[PDB]
RNA sequence: ACAUCCGGGGCGACACACGUGUUACAAUGGGAGGGACAAAGGGCAGCUACCGGGCGACCGGAUGCGAAUCUCUAAACCCUUCCCCAGUUCGGAUCGGAGUCUGCAACUCGACUCCGUGAAGCUGGAUUCGCUAGUAAUCGCGCAUCAGCCAUGGCGCGGUG
């Protein structure tokens, strides 16, 4: 079957399908490794699984749009913990216990008018 | 005028003798800034 | 510079008053307001008093001159 | 501030070290900095122990005790953010090749017990020490 | 040494080809190029035939060392000479290509 | 004439120019070795215009 | 004539002083080759798919789109390699040459491109300013005015952090 679940972190968005398997994580149609030729990237993504024993155990297609590497990344990582909690209901304490499972809602504050940047301000001498 | 002095010394008087006046109100600031 | 297609910029009205000069044969002295008129082979020999704001600094135009504008031997700023 | 665990060791010292010596956000810079450096010292000093062990040892080393505000006593965590800038500053100060280099250079000279970093902490332990009276 | 000028023995050619005054890094990629010598050999390691080719390209085209000097010189000399705006801003020592004074050099 | 002050090793010496085929024979102090040694407007008006 | 039309100058001059900024002084860097990720916003004489010419700025045919439909949009980053501490493969000011566009017109006084030249600058005293988390720092992208543009300014956006 397929579980769903979809992360977000920044502008990136990540749309994740769960099915039963072995190892293949596939990103917009490339291997995890080709995707992400990191190994903090990877092991950022691959966290959940790592801290719930459940890799080596599953399949997983994402679909990520926007962002960076990093904000792709976590919106990943999160949709991975959404869709095994969704799996299984009794591993949210553990999955809390690290904070995979928590929205981040940090975003680009807006720039402001009579200034350089959202809070840096001019020389005023 | 303004003495740079590190902090500001700033004084204005409005008169025929402004140079003289205003330098009357800067020796008070200075002298209450001595100490 | 100025595009190749083009061709060079030169006063038409100028022009017309150096050849005119040059068929005559005779020698005078061209006022002009055309600072950014090219100078061609056609204008060597001849005076030109260019304007520059506020009077007519004569130039007696030389080979080494041509394909220079006019307003460049008319300077306008005067500093002491 | 949540703080990510290293990649390779797992550590969250680790990545507060890379945190100090990032520069404009340019954080896998920094982590190639780091293990380029822990590369040159275990290789230099191959000692019965790790590479990360020794790295320990000369922050501990290089660590302060009291600070002077009339001396008093320091809190950890501003005692491991200052042997870290310490450690980091001098490397920065010091010559050499690379950063990787400078760095690992310091290390073991920390290890060693000798260095700048060093002569700072035992310079600042002895103006502690001089004012023991108003205390 | 190559056109009376002696180069730095141990870097690469077309760093090394730099050094001669009329040619730099886009003149150099392209002389070694057209020579057909690589660019990542050092001037030590040249071959006979290829400074052979490399001198011969460096004729025949790219006006360079004293040739060039000569004409920078006699265009700086024509430009002031015929009393143009720019030949006046080069006799007095100020900006003349647009910039502005009273701020900077 | 006084020997050991004059400098030794005054081997008969070959200069070659590589780019003028010239070989020359001398005794500089340097079965000959080799050195090598490498040794208006208005035209350009009508040329633009015409 | 302190009213009014026009052409040519000037507002762009420089002994210098002050303020605000942009680049740098390099190894946490500079080149060469390859791989990957945004969001907002704009577009009718405008953006241009796709061909052909030019090293390039651009030019010539042709296509779609008044546009969630067709177009304009990445760099820091990652991998391989060189330079190995030098006024250098750092820096790119000044000046010489040749061009491309806009415009009736680029001299005073435009932007961009291609060659060449390649300066001061080795992290800056007294003093002084800003900021407290997706912030500072750093990286690129877009818009207003606008024929063109002196845009390194102003107003916004996202990336790494």
């Amino acid at each position: 079957d397929y579980i769903n679940a979809i992360g977000r972190r920044k502008a990136a968005v990540a749309r994740v399908y769960l099915s039963e398997g072995s190892g293949k994580i596939v990103i917009n149609k490339r291997e995890i490794e080709q995707y992400f030729p990191s190994s903090i990237l990877q092991y950022i993504v691959k966290q959940p699984l790592l801290k719930l024993d459940v890799a080596a155990k599953y399949d997983i297609k994402i679909n990520l749009r926007g962002g960076g590497f990093k904000g792709q990344s976590e919106a990943a990582r999160l949709a991975i913990a959404r869709a095994l909690v969704k799996i299984n209901p009794d591993d949210k304490p553990a999955l809390r216990s690290e904070g995979f499972i928590t929205r981040d809602p940090r975003v680009v504050e807006r720039k402001k008018p009579g200034r350089p940047k959202a809070r840096k301000r001019f020389q005023f001498s | 005028d303004k003495d740079v002095a590190r902090a500001w010394l700033f004084s204005l008087m409005e008169a025929g003798q402004k140079s003289s006046s205003v330098q009357r109100r800067l020796s008070a600031l200075k002298s209450f800034y001595k100490y | 510079s100025r595009s190749l297609k083009k061709g060079p910029y030169i006063n038409l009205k100028l022009e017309k008053k150096v050849l005119a000069m040059n068929e005559s044969g005779k020698k005078a002295v061209i006022k002009t307001w055309a600072r950014a008129s090219m100078i061609s082979p056609d204008f060597v020999g001849h005076t030109i008093a260019v304007h520059n704001g506020n009077k007519f600094i004569p130039v007696f135009v030389t080979e080494n001159m041509v394909g220079h504008k006019l307003g460049e031997f008319s300077p306008t700023r005067t500093f002491r | 501030r949540q703080i990510l665990p290293d990649p390779v060791y797992g550590d969250v010292r680790v990545t507060k070290f890379v945190n100090h010596l990032m520069y404009d956000g340019k954080k896998n810079t920094a982590f190639s900095i780091f293990y380029g450096a822990l590369d040159i010292v275990k290789t230099k000093h191959s000692e019965e122990k790790s590479a990360l062990e020794i790295w320990k040892a000369a922050l501990d080393n290089i660590t302060p005790q009291v600070e002077v505000k009339v001396p008093t006593e320091i809190r950890p965590e501003r005692k491991e953010s200052i042997s870290m800038k310490n450690l980091i500053l001098y490397a920065r100060k010091r010559g050499g090749k690379t950063m990787a280099d400078k760095l690992a250079a310091e290390i073991v000279d920390a290890f060693n017990n000798q260095g700048a970093a060093f002569k700072r902490k035992e310079d600042m332990h002895r103006m502690a020490e001089a004012n023991r009276a108003f205390a | 040494r190559i056109v009376g000028v002696d180069l730095p023995q141990n870097k690469r050619g077309f760093i090394a080809l730099t050094y001669i005054y009329g040619i730099g890094r886009s003149s150099a990629i392209t002389i070694l190029d057209k020579a057909g010598v690589d660019r990542d050999i050092k001037v030590k390691d040249w071959s006979d035939d290829q400074a052979a080719a490399i001198r011969d390209v460096i004729g025949a085209g790219y006006k360079v060392e004293g040739d060039l000097r000569s004409e920078v010189q006699l265009n700086i000399k024509r430009l002031m000479d015929i009393g143009c705006y720019r030949g006046i801003r080069h006799r007095i020592g100020l900006p003349l290509r647009g910039q502005s004074t009273k701020n900077n050099a | 004439m006084k020997k050991g002050i004059h400098p030794e090793n005054y081997r008969p010496v070959v200069f070659k120019d590589m780019s003028n085929e010239d070989i020359f024979i001398t005794r500089s102090t340097m079965t000959y070795p080799l050195i090598k040694v490498e040794i208006g407007r208005v035209d350009k008006f009508m040329s633009r215009y015409g």
